[PDB]
């Protein structure tokens, strides 16, 4: 739950590059699949659940 | 400068030019800076000069 941003899977490390003020991320599809830590900064990929 | 019902969303962006005639030709994405939550009603404005 990054604010607000509710759902299931692995939080793997990604290789994308956000911009300064891009926090969330969505495929072609509109599924949430890559955010950063509003903490650290640091990307996260969003692979779903097994 | 938008008129939200809570939020402003000022947007910005800074870019060199040299046409120096008018506004000059090209693309460039416009950057958030910051979201002030300011509910009020906005139906005027008028800028500041030095």
């Amino acid at each position: 739950n990054f604010n607000g941003l509710t759902g299931t899977g692995v939080l793997t490390e990604s290789n994308k590059k956000f911009l300064p003020f891009q926090q969330f991320g969505r495929d072609i599809a509109d599924t949430t699949d890559a955010v950063r830590d509003p903490q650290t900064l640091e990307i996260l990929d969003i692979t779903p659940c097994s | 400068f938008k008129n939200i019902d809570g939020y402003f969303k000022i947007y910005s962006k800074h870019t060199p030019i040299n046409l120096e005639r008018d506004l000059p030709q090209g693309f460039s994405a416009l950057e958030p800076l910051v979201d002030l939550p300011i509910g009020i009603n906005i139906t005027r404005f008028q800028t500041l000069l030095a």
